[PDB]
């Protein structure tokens, strides 16, 4: 009815998640806010005086840019009035009708009057309301006199890009301190809680004091100024910096020199590889497709990486549009950009129908051909725990593989399918898995039961198990021995029955030596991790029959260990190294499991599968992803610098700040084999997160780049001299730096900027696998 | 149902049928890996042959147990070349013990359709000596006690009990009166003698004394605490040892079970293996318990002789007997050195801080001149090699996994996860493990 006078802040915060660490802050931007009312309609004007930004952190002092810029200087000339000419909102009931202003603006200015005319539009209940950040599950929680409102950011329905994982919260409680009529003042925390980071977000407006006539409204809006034109309520996506510069012959040319390909291993190089995705993904299409145009071919592997990780509409188009998939002479660039969409942690349905239209294409490898319908499972895989197996993509991406698979005419098609059923974890694949178990073929049955290894149990029932019984217990056929202890590896993991492992201890001894030792060791392994299995198995053992010495007692090479890398009570990982081997020890199938797990979920990290005979081949996955197998001979390994996990959810904060989330997790690998035989899993984890928030007249910025070196090298110290097969297994980890990096920014288009490092030599230690083995390996220690 | 070589073939859609049809019907619960199976099934198609042949209604039948284990489930079937027999109203099949050829298979279906006969000039050996364990019943009236001993006579099938009426085999085998003698070949040869007393102490005499531990004995050792002697039969004195044994087998028969095994054998060298002993005391005496764990024993007077094996189990009776380990006491020199050793032996009565390092790790190789300073400025700290020892209250995946040592024996793990230098270490023991632990 009358003026209301208030006083407005807007605090911004960029914790580092200690819990209380004045670490790195953000700008205040604090401001007198006026305000003037111009059925349940009504139009009002907020004006904002005495407008100026102002740091929280005044510890310093001095030692920032606020220093000698004036207010008009920081917020420039017309943005400074902008904010300073009033701005019209319609309310109907507590809630936007429609919202006027001049528009003829900045896009971050409008932003914060939209996040400061919220504060009025409130309400017990719940509903999708229209406010600042669009249209979500917000929660109305009101107390005695004040009220508290929750919105679940989740629920949000905006413009902004938002989606081996990371884990977030976005509570949003915000509390309007009401006492009569109107705000008296405002908690509005704005939690962001996602190595982590606590970005808050907060304003205060307290009032203070106080001290057109017409039946319709729709013309009052015209008759204060006809400038006072429609634009939404939701704040909209700005750039009025330099931002995601392209700068091809600058920007990328910074980073064309720290993504060389001798230097990999270094963290200080894959640490400038996740800067230059951030770039590409505010970037336009022409932007990116003119880099490749004239790049060099040798560092082009890293930017393919980098064009692929970023995941957009734009990019996706460049980088099809760049990658000729009938073009034989760049095998890389095209197993690159699938391996990267297959570690892509949001895959997208136009890509699948692009993968699916490769397919359809007559692309010139037939390994890449094959590895595109391996990604495709794969995307297959994430989208139909999506809740997308519906889709017209995927049922037809199915019905490749399932009718494909059913419908065989070459033996390439059969295992091309088998490893994309494998990655696709399809339960209507089981009854042709079952029958490919039992087609009596080595490597097509072993890779189906490896295949229905990666099946839970759920999808295995007991006439799966019965099936693979036959396969086991040789009833009707005779079968290749890897191909049945797998098969027993599957009976009794997923659940066995009481006869079951009582027929499988008997087994032990009457087969050949050489799968009794894996055989004893498996159960061996079982009793020794206290698995859930194993308590039918000591209801086994219990009588005298299987808890013989006899069976127990055992002359063989083979091993099966497991063991705790990392355990606690909240997660743990764990690793195993069951290597089999033949009748004169020749090493035949060894399973370098790494396994991750969170709570009662849990990952498969990577599994290195060695197998030789007499060929000699390797099986690779990585998390949770079936590569495609690389055989030696038959008759730089594996090299590649890839994303592990992106959480760039852009929020839109209650005040109208354009608050950047952004999470990025890569690292860079080289397995090389060279046969005394190694195996090395040189890993290095690079995070990279980022939190900055940007107004385009005052800037805030935090990165956190902690990054980590590892590396897990297995040597085979096998000594044959004698007529014993003197085998050694050592895992040996070297020492590796680890380092974290913390960084502050206080903008306002040097600045309030700070470094943090720390640096630590993690120790190496062989792993003792059992100490059976360690018997052998002290005649070299 | 299939037939092959007269034999049925059941996989659970005739074994019921097969049973319900054929009421003399011997059931064999095989395996396709089994070489008992393997052997059994030639002598199963030749007495299936032999009684087809002839004209009378009992046949043998074969179930693979491995696939139809349901079979074997409700029955309680736990070998692979059991053999069974279900006649008429529910009852337990006859525990088919007997040798497994195809003439002894006809021998032995006479016993179980409702004793033996022979002439009584057969120079006094084919009663006596028809098998290794054959009982002679003798009785004037072939009544009130003879018809006792007659069921009694029947209640076991795999023992061949005689009928002897003649007058002339009473007084050769020297029996006042009516009596109950079982004659053996190994042991004694002949053991003269409530409804069950008769029945145990026919047990209690045709149990063997001592074993070889073979393939063909080791399903009747488990069948029924086996007391081992690692022994080489070309030992010395192996006949004075193998006497000392047998007497110590003499003082306990049916409660601890006598096994001696020959360690020249490489095919015994995993049982060697298995209790631990690589062939260290060639007279060593172990006891392994298999009552659903492997507790192996260890003899407290390491100092054996045929007392003293004899005594052992006694000792073991009495509850008093600690297993055995393979854990090194406390060393010569464990007093010079600050830092002293406090091994697996000594985990209870001396362990003050304890540690669980080993030589295997390459970074303990790096910190022993670490863990040499630390112990040399604090002149109790322990360290544990439990890659020759063994943990009990905890295990260590990652071996340098520190478990603070209290004080009083309130017993806690706390783990340290210091940065392995020769500071830190002196810094978590400045606190006195206040601080730094966990």
């Amino acid at each position: 009815d009358r003026l209301y006078k208030l006083t407005y802040s807007t605090e911004v915060l960029l914790d580092r998640g200690k819990g209380k660490l004045q670490d790195s802050v953000g700008y205040r931007i604090s401001s007198n806010v006026d305000v003037a009312l111009l059925d349940d309609d009504q139009l009002i004007q907020i004006t904002m005086k005495d407008v100026n930004v102002e740091n929280v952190n005044q510890q310093r002092g001095e030692k920032s840019i606020f220093k000698g810029k004036s207010p008009s200087k920081i917020m420039g000339k017309e943005n400074l009035e902008a904010l300073q000419r009033p701005t019209l909102l319609h309310l109907i009931h507590g809630k936007v009708k429609e919202f006027y202003s001049y528009q003829n603006e900045a896009v971050a200015i409008e932003n914060i009057k939209r996040g400061l005319a919220s504060l009025f539009q409130t309400q017990s209940g719940t509903t999708n309301e229209v406010d600042i950040s669009g249209n979500c599950k917000v929660t109305y929680q009101a107390h005695q006199d004040k009220v508290i409102k929750i919105k679940a950011l989740d629920s949000c329905k905006i413009a902004r890009s938002g989606f081996l994982g990371v884990s977030s919260k976005a509570t949003s409680v915000t509390t309007y301190k009401i006492e009569d009529s109107f705000v008296i003042a405002v908690l509005a925390e704005e939690t962001h809680n996602f190595i982590k980071g606590k970005i808050v977000s907060k304003q205060k407006l307290e009032l203070k004091t106080t001290e057109m006539s017409g039946k319709q409204a729709a013309a009052i809006i015209k008759a204060v100024d006809s400038k006072y034109t429609a634009i939404p309520i939701v704040g909209q996506v700005f750039q009025s910096h330099c931002k995601g510069c392209p700068s091809l012959s600058e920007l990328w040319r910074s980073t064309r020199k720290y993504l060389q390909p001798d230097n990999l291993s270094k963290a200080e190089a894959v640490r400038n590889f996740l800067a230059f995705i951030q770039h590409l993904r505010t970037a336009k299409k022409e932007e990116i497709l003119q880099i490749l145009k004239m790049e060099n071919k040798e560092v082009l592997p890293q930017l393919v990486d980098a064009v692929t990780s970023a995941q957009t509409s734009d990019s996706l188009e460049a980088i099809l549009d760049f990658l000729d998939f009938k073009s034989d002479s760049s095998i890389i660039l095209q197993e690159r950009f699938l391996y990267a969409c297959g570690f892509a942690s949001h895959p997208n349905e136009e890509l699948l129908r692009a993968l699916i239209s490769k397919f359809k294409g007559s692309i010139g490898s037939s390994d890449i051909r094959e590895t595109v319908m391996i990604i495709t499972g794969t995307l297959v895989r994430k989208l139909c725990q999506n809740e997308g197996c519906k889709l017209k993509a995927v049922v037809e991406a199915k019905k490749l593989i399932l009718g494909g698979l059913e419908k065989a005419e070459k033996k390439e098609d059969t295992r091309m399918y088998l490893l994309a059923l494998k990655n696709a974890l399809l339960p209507e694949g089981i009854p042709s898995l079952l029958k490919y178990a039992e087609a009596g073929e080595g490597p097509i049955s072993h890779l189906a039961t490896t295949a229905l290894q990666r099946y839970d149990l759920p999808f295995i029932t007991d006439e799966v198990k019965k099936t693979l019984n036959r396969i086991y217990h040789q009833n009707r056929k005779v079968h290749e021995k890897t191909v049945r202890t797998a098969a027993a590896a599957i009976i009794l993991n997923n659940n066995p029955s009481y006869m079951d492992v009582k027929n499988i201890l008997l087994s032990i001894g009457e087969l050949p030596q050489e799968m009794n030792k894996y055989m004893l060791a498996i159960v061996q392994d079982i009793l020794r991790f206290e698995m859930p299995a194993s308590k039918i198995v000591r209801r086994v053992l219990k009588e005298m029959v299987a808890h013989n010495y006899d069976r127990f007692s055992r002359s063989g090479s083979s091993s099966a260990y497991t063991g705790y890398i990392e355990r606690s009570p909240r997660s743990a990982s764990t690793y195993s190294l069951d290597i089999l081997y033949s009748g004169s020890g020749i090493l035949r199938r060894s399973n370098l499991n790494i396994f991750q797990y969170i709570g009662k979920a849990g990952l498969h990290g990577s599994q290195v599968v060695i197998e030789a005979q007499g060929y000699a081949g390797m099986s690779a996955i990585l998390f949770d992803v079936q590569l495609r197998p690389v055989t030696f001979f038959n008759g730089s390994v594996v090299k590649g610098l890839i994303l592990l996990i992106d959480h760039s959810q852009e929020l839109q904060l209650q005040s109208g700040l354009k608050a950047n989330i952004e999470v990025q997790g890569g690292l860079a690998i080289d397995i090389s084999g060279a046969m005394k035989t190694r195996v090395k899993n040189r890993v290095t984890v690079v995070i990279t997160t980022d939190i900055t928030v940007d107004s385009s007249f005052v800037k805030a910025g935090l990165e956190t780049s902690t990054e980590t070196e590892a590396g897990l090298e297995f040597i085979s110290t096998v000594q044959f001299s004698q007529y014993p097969f003197l085998v050694c297994m050592q895992m040996d980890k070297d020492e590796a730096p680890f380092r974290q990096f913390e960084k502050k920014y206080e903008r306002l288009s040097r600045g309030y900027v700070s470094q943090k490092r720390k640096e630590s030599v993690l120790a190496g230690c062989e792993f003792p696998l059992h100490q059976e083995n360690s018997e052998m390996c002290k005649v070299v220690f | 149902p299939e037939e092959e070589d007269h034999v049925l073939v059941l996989r659970k859609s005739n074994f019921a049928e097969a049973l319900a049809a054929h009421k003399y019907l011997l059931v064999e619960f095989y395996a396709p890996w089994c070489g008992h199976c393997k052997a059994l099934a030639p002598e199963y198609a030749k007495a299936a042959g032999k009684l087809k042949a002839e004209g009378s209604e009992i046949r043998l039948a074969k179930v693979d147990a491995t696939e139809e284990s349901d079979l074997a489930q409700q029955y309680g079937v736990r070998g692979y070349p059991t053999i069974k027999f279900f006649r008429g109203d529910t009852a337990s099949p006859k525990e088919y013990t007997a040798g497994r050829e195809a003439d002894d298979i006809v021998n032995w279906l006479k016993k179980r359709t409702g004793a033996t006969t022979l002439p009584d000039g057969a120079a006094a050996e084919s009663l006596v000596e028809s098998s290794e364990v054959a009982v002679i019943g003798f009785f004037k009236d072939v009544s009130d006690s003879a018809k006792q001993f007659l069921q009694a006579a029947e209640a076991i099938d795999d023992i061949p009990f005689g009928i002897t009426s003649n007058s002339d085999v009473f007084s050769k085998y020297q029996l006042d009166k009516d009596g109950v003698v079982l004659f053996k070949k190994f042991d004694e040869g002949r053991n003269n003698f409530t409804k069950e007393n008769l029945l145990d102490f026919i047990k209690h005499n045709q149990l063997p004394l001592v074993i070889e531990f073979t393939e063909q004995t080791a399903p009747k050792i488990f069948g029924g605490t086996h007391i081992l002697l690692f022994l080489p039969k070309s030992v010395s004195d192996y006949d004075g040892k193998l006497s000392n044994f047998k007497t110590a087998a003499e003082s306990f028969k049916g409660k601890i079970l006598f096994i001696f095994i020959d360690s020249d054998h490489t095919d015994n060298q995993r049982i060697l293996e298995f209790f631990g002993l690589k062939k260290e005391e060639c007279p060593a005496v172990r006891l392994i318990t298999l009552e659903e764990e492997m507790t192996k024993y260890k003899p407290e007077s390491e100092e054996l002789t045929a007392e003293r094996i004899t005594e052992f189990c006694h000792r073991f009776l009495e509850g008093k007997i600690k297993p055995h380990l393979m854990s090194q006491e406390l060393p010569e020199d464990w007093d010079k050195q600050p830092v002293k050793v406090l091994v697996g032996k000594n985990f209870e009565d001396v362990a003050v801080f304890v540690e669980f390092y080993a030589p295997w790790c390459g970074h303990c190789k790096q910190l022993a001149p670490i863990w040499d300073k630390l112990g040399e400025t604090y002149k109790v700290i322990a360290k544990m090699d439990s890659t020759a020892n063994e943990v009990e209250a905890v295990k260590v995946h990652s071996f340098p996994t520190l478990k603070f040592f209290p004080a009083s024996a309130d017993r806690t793990v706390i783990d340290y996860n210091g940065e392995r230098t020769l500071d830190g270490f002196k810094k978590f023991l400045e606190s006195g493990g206040q601080d730094g632990a966990g």
